[PDB]
RNA sequence: UGAAGAGUUUGAUCAUGGCUCAGAUUGAACGCUGGCGGCAGGCCUAACACAUGCAAGUCGAACGGUAACAGGAAGAAGCUUGCUUCUUUGCUGACGAGUGGCGGACGGGUGAGUAAUGUCUGGGAAACUGCCUGAUGGAGGGGGAUAACUACUGGAAACGGUAGCUAAUACCGCAUAACGUCGCAAGACCAAAGAGGGGGACCUUCGGGCCUCUUGCCAUCGGAUGUGCCCAGAUGGGAUUAGCUAGUAGGUGGGGUAACGGCUCACCUAGGCGACGAUCCCUAGCUGGUCUGAGAGGAUGACCAGCCACACUGGAACUGAGACACGGUCCAGACUCCUACGGGAGGCAGCAGUGGGGAAUAUUGCACAAUGGGCGCAAGCCUGAUGCAGCCAUGCCGCGUGUAUGAAGAAGGCCUUCGGGUUGUAAAGUACUUUCAGCGGGGAGGAAGGGAGUAAAGUUAAUACCUUUGCUCAUUGACGUUACCCGCAGAAGAAGCACCGGCUAACUCCGUGCCAGCAGCCGCGGUAAUACGGAGGGUGCAAGCGUUAAUCGGAAUUACUGGGCGUAAAGCGCACGCAGGCGGUUUGUUAAGUCAGAUGUGAAAUCCCCGGGCUCAACCUGGGAACUGCAUCUGAUACUGGCAA
RNA sequence: GCGGAUUUAGCUCAGUUGGGAGAGCGCCAGACUGAAGAUCUGGAGGUCCUGUGUUCGAUCCACAGAAUUCGCACCA
């Protein structure tokens, strides 16, 4: 499913925000965040092992918007390559169009970044798409269209873009609403909350 | 029953009783040689060998001896007389 | 394979009713071969080899005959309608299909049970014209008998809620006629003129949404599953989607033909008895009493407040005051299902001759719409006549 | 019997044809003798979607086996 | 680039060992729920029985012809008069039927039979092979026919019988006779078919002969391809299946097949086979492969490809290069149907449909566009092969059902020392967007070809023809207003399903009270149930979700990899010994086992390695490697085996 | 559509058949423990399948319906 529900309520028991309605707000601003989303359908305790072990598996899973199947499949291409299995996986996960656009400042929210690509206002190269996954690669060209240098939603997401460092492996152009995905990601510096060893144990039978 | 040329069946009625007679004329002549073999004769076995020699030959040219039988069946009946000789 | 027919002249549904004895079965056959000489005729015919298995088997005077014919006046579809006690339930619906009924009553006898019954069943929700036939007038030899009997045929009509004020009365003997007794055959030609004089023609709307009762459901010897009926209103163009809204089942089905007795139509319009053809769905999966309809029609319901008129015992009807906890049977269209009386407060006891609004709980939902006319029978006779005042879930 | 022929291996509403020498007693998708070519009718730019050999379309056509109209017209346009 | 365990016996504990769960899967079914779209799959059972429709023809360029249609001509009419109308005529288009040739032996379907000289792998030798194709040579001259047709004549039909006539690339002679065949040799013996276009010089009784081309025909020897035949090896299970075999085993000579063969026979011999499992019994189509799995292995054989086998039942033969011909024949049999009651007719395991069975599996749809297949020297015709459409969440994949912002945080619930907490930025409220559906409007592409003209630089006649070449022109689209593209309003039209006692992530409040009920296992409930029921809430998955069945995995718990036997499950009560398995030590030899190398082959598909093409992905696809293997060819001699000492 | 035949305490079956509902089991209660048994003491238990009609009176008779079963009937 694409969700469509109460973003920030998740934050509470996520114990992290991970970009839920970022633009003016984050934790404990006009919202009740860092609680438990139950009265006593769920409330804080010591935590189980297996809790953690499931939660973190979903941590990595949710900040791309990938379904059940997909992320496993990426694992079946990684453990088919003779290179690093850990690296490869997070490499394939960032090939999704929706993730790339957010990191070119297009969308102030992860959900919003993916809700751009939906309405016809995106394109890649001279090709028009409306597909939230694509093959994104070195020296591609991320392109805004005509009647998307016209929408007042897009502009209103450049605000936050001035407030996020933006990656160094892509050119980013907001002045003509382009930017190229000129070279491969670095994850020498995004594995900072990601322990690959954990998840790949679990996936294994 | 419906066939495009179910007439094919009737056509073969003709060509199965034509063949028939040619072959059984050829089989009466083989019986005539064998007559003379039990007489010890080279003068009535050979009134029935060279007389079926154009027969046997011209019927291989109607294809009615067939295939590698028809490169064999002018030697098969040659064989006969040679024992007796 | 199969043939062609087309919609030529207006197609008027008629039938033969009565009680047992009478003309009935003999008149049905009689009429058609007489008329067929005079208003039909075609050479190297179907008819003359294939005498005449299909009719004995597929009907018995159950509800229907699949005769189509044009008369030079109109088109007549005759449906042969019960007048045996054993089928009384069926006959309400058949006359409900009817547009005129040939009421054969033998002039030798008086009103018999089914002769009174029918005229009373007619007026309410069935046939609006009665065409009286005194039969057995080669066994009545005296005009003074005839006269007398006629005068009591008047009296039935005139207060069983039809004009008794004149009806064309056709007077002959059935079994005599057919064989070659010319004096009655002549009269048979006058029946296509009394189907104009007295009726003359219905006005049906074909531009409504679809609606059709079940008549008969088949699973044919080599084609698929067929459902028959008289299109009530609306139309069925060949190749279609339909929805069959009904009892406890709602079926979706696709329509892939609409013959008229293996003589193919490209429509099925109102007033026509037709066959229909479907892909999908086998015959036992179709229950009787569902209506074939568009995908657009209302859904079924159980409960509804109603407006019913309690009839009196003189014209048939209740004669004991009655309470909550009765089980009367509701005919809506094709078939019936039991519904119970419950009376919104300020009412518990309901007498002969009342009017009343009461809230129903039928023992199954049946495809329901406001205004839907009905009869209410218990003990096999009408308690009241009513309409669905306000559907509820 | 064996003949030069084309032979779909495309999916639905994809016309990817492969020129095979294949049997008429099995089929064009059945028993092959051999491939011999690839062909695009749509003239795709993919890696080697057109092959048609010189050596077997000059040896099995020696002892006879006929080609197809697109092929006939292709001999000239690869200038073979 | 390659495999993890947990729970469950006991008062406690450690082993042993069963049990269960977490995985992955399906031609799956079921229950609930259901927005779109792309790609794939879809009667597994009663191989039960079937209405109907279709799936098998085409060549006039071999024929004799003219039944219909349309013109040409011809006389004629109307003189409905130079225009309507009527008869005649095969002349021409064109073609009914009938003779003649080739297809109908294919393609398609099914897995019932079938443990298999059937399949698979690998070899082999005594064969065939129309369609195909190379070379050389030929096609000479006669005869007898018979369909149609015609005149009669029998039947309800099916379906006939007389009598007469005639054609051919039909039939049968006769001639000619090798690089032919047979024959040691000497010798002997055998073939046919022409039809088409065109034409200058000549000839004709004016039909044609003459000439030139073209396709087709005949023969002989090859090649290709495809196909018979043999062998070895591998192919399932049961000794509560141990004895088997008379063309049986073999040998002669006969006969037969295309060819090798007891294939078959006469005679002769009396053998042959077997526990390295015969004989018999159970069950099964087989394979590439498929699924799962770290692997080995096990399981399995759906779609797709190959092989084999079957077509109402049984049996049988005909023509042919090819058939025991699914929609050919005949005979017998049971069915089934019709009838003029005399007699006939039929076989969906072909497609689509029908009924019955079953848990379950779709429309009597459109079409020659395209691909392929058939007939034909061509044009052209034919196609339930095929391409499309349709129906079904049967599955794989993609996208959507909105984004932002918004609080004392709205009522409204729910829980609550009654302070509040929770639902909750969720809503209301504010702006912002219209994908996709819906509406209106364009629209690429899948088409190459063939057809009408023109160039030949061939061939001959120099010209034709025919073929060839480019050009020139009008066009070839079934799907379907296709991909796609533009506009049009308006959050609009688009979430569900299971679970929350432990394994296992995810609880409260009530009602019930060992009842009701729950439950994969371990197990729940006896009136203060995190396990039952409802509500509130929480959790995981999401146009699906959950349940079942089923196969492999975990399970190294059948173990070659990878298991035990004092007491846990297991050592015959004990010797002897036949087969079998096993062999101290040294030398010589051999090279079978074995080691090395080489060479074929190891189908396509499939995996992988590298790499592309569709808007992505699904899907499509190229090249390399793999193809673990097997046989063959040659070497090596340490070990294993043989031989010798 | 059309014809038969049949439903009596929670369970197992009587009964009238124009006249007024039992037995057996099994409950449920008061008693012992928390509950239950063993056992102890007390009580309760039918729209007579359903709905009508008749009569002072229907579970009985008569008629409509429902559900079970058992026979029939249907190729536009
Ligand atoms: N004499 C006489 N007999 C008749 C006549 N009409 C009918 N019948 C016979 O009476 C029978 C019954 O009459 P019919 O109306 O057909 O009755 P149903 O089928 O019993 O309703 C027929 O079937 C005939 O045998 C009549 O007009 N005259």
């Amino acid at each position: 499913a694409r969700y469509l529900g109460p973003k920030l309520k998740l934050s509470r028991r996520e114990g992290t925000d991970l970009f839920l309605k970022s633009g003016v707000r984050a934790i404990d601003t006009k919202c009740k965040i860092e609680q438990a989303p139950g009265q006593h359908g769920a409330r804080k305790p010591r935590l189980s092992d297996y809790g953690v072990q499931l939660r973190e598996k979903q941590k990595v899973r949710r900040i791309y918007g990938v379904l059940e199947r997909q992320f496993r499949n990426y694992y079946k291409e990684a453990a088919r390559l003779k290179g690093n299995t850990g690296e490869n996986l997070l490499a394939l996960l960032e090939g999704r169009l929706d993730n790339v656009v957010y990191r070119m400042g297009f969308g102030a929210t992860r959900a919003e970044a993916r809700q751009l690509v939906s309405h016809k206002a995106i394109m890649v190269n001279g090709r028009v798409v409306n597909i939230a996954s694509y093959q994104v690669s070195p020296n591609d060209v991320v392109s805004i269209r005509e009647k998307a240098k016209k929408q007042s939603r897009v502009k209103a997401a450049l605000e936050l873009a001035e407030q996020r460092e933006k990656p160094t492996w892509l050119e980013v152009d907001a002045g003509k609403m382009e930017g190229t995905f000129k070279r491969k990601p670095e994850r020498s510096d995004l594995s900072a909350d990601i322990n690959e060893h954990l998840i790949v144990e679990l996936y294994s039978k | 029953n419906i066939k495009s040329a179910k007439k094919r069946a009737i056509q073969s009625e003709k060509a199965r009783k034509h063949n028939a007679s040619r072959r059984s004329m050829m089989r009466t002549f083989i019986k005539k040689v064998y007559a003379a073999i039990e007489a010890g004769d080279k003068a009535a076995a050979q009134k029935a060998f060279n007389e079926m020699q154009p027969i046997v030959d011209r019927q291989a040219a109607k294809g009615l001896i067939h295939k590698n039988k028809a490169a064999r069946h002018k030697a098969n009946l040659t064989a006969q007389i040679n024992k007796l000789a | 394979s199969k043939e062609k027919f087309e919609r030529t002249k207006p197609h008027v549904n008629v039938g033969t009713i009565g009680h047992v004895d009478h003309g009935k079965t003999t008149l049905t056959a009689a009429i058609t071969t007489v008329l067929a000489k005079t208003y039909g005729g075609a050479a190297r015919a179907f008819d003359q080899i294939d005498n005449a298995p299909e009719e004995k088997a597929r009907g018995i005077t159950i509800n229907t005959s699949h005769v189509e014919y044009d008369t030079p006046t109109r088109h007549y579809a005759h449906v042969d309608c019960p007048g045996h006690a054993d089928y009384v339930k069926n006959m309400i619906t058949g006359a409900a299909q009817m547009d005129g009924a040939i009421l054969v009553v033998a002039a030798t006898d008086g009103p018999m049970p089914q002769t009174r019954e029918h005229i009373l069943l007619g007026r309410q929700v069935g046939v609006p014209y009665i065409i009286v036939f005194l039969n057995k007038c080669d066994m009545v030899d005296d005009e003074e008998l005839l006269e007398l009997v006629e005068m009591e045929v008047r009296e039935l009509l005139s207060q069983y809620d039809f004009p008794g004020d004149d009806t064309p009365i056709v007077r002959g003997s059935a079994l005599k006629a057919l064989e070659g007794d010319a004096e009655w055959e002549a009269k048979i030609l006058e029946l296509a003129g009394f189907l104009d004089s007295y009726i003359p023609e219905p006005e049906r709307a074909i531009d409504k949404p679809f609606l059709l009762p079940i008549e008969d459901v088949f699973s044919i010897s080599g084609r698929g599953t067929v459902v028959t009926g008289r299109v009530e209103r609306g139309i069925i163009k060949v190749g279609e989607e339909v929805e069959i809204v009904g009892i406890k089942e709602t079926q979706k089905s696709t329509c892939t033909g609409v013959e008229m007795f293996r003589k193919l139509l490209d429509e099925g319009r109102a007033g026509e008895n037709v066959g229909v053809l479907l892909r999908g769905i086998k015959r036992e999966e179709i229950e009787r009493g569902q209506v074939l309809a568009k995908p657009g029609t209302i859904k079924p319901h159980t409960k509804f407040e109603s407006e019913v008129y309690i009839l009196s015992k003189d014209e048939g009807g209740r004669h004991t005051p009655f309470f909550k906890g009765y089980r009367p049977q509701f005919y809506f269209r094709t078939t019936d299902v039991t519904g119970t009386i419950e009376l919104p407060e300020g009412v518990e006891m309901v007498m002969p001759g009342d009017n009343i609004k009461m809230v129903v709980t039928l023992i199954h939902p049946i495809a329901m719409d406001d205004g839907l006319r009905f009869a209410i029978r218990e003990g096999g006779r009408t308690v009241g006549a009513g309409v669905v005042a306000k559907v509820l879930s | 019997m064996v003949t030069i022929r084309l032979a779909r291996h495309g999916a639905k509403k994809r016309p990817f044809y492969q020129v095979v020498v294949a049997d008429s007693r099995n089929a064009r998708n059945g028993r092959f003798i051999e491939r011999v070519g690839f062909f695009n009718p749509i003239a795709s730019e993919k890696e080697e979607g057109t092959r048609l050999d010189l050596d077997r379309i000059a040896h099995w056509v020696g002892q006879g086996a006929t080609i197809s109209d697109r092929v006939a017209a292709l001999i000239k346009e690869v200038n073979k």
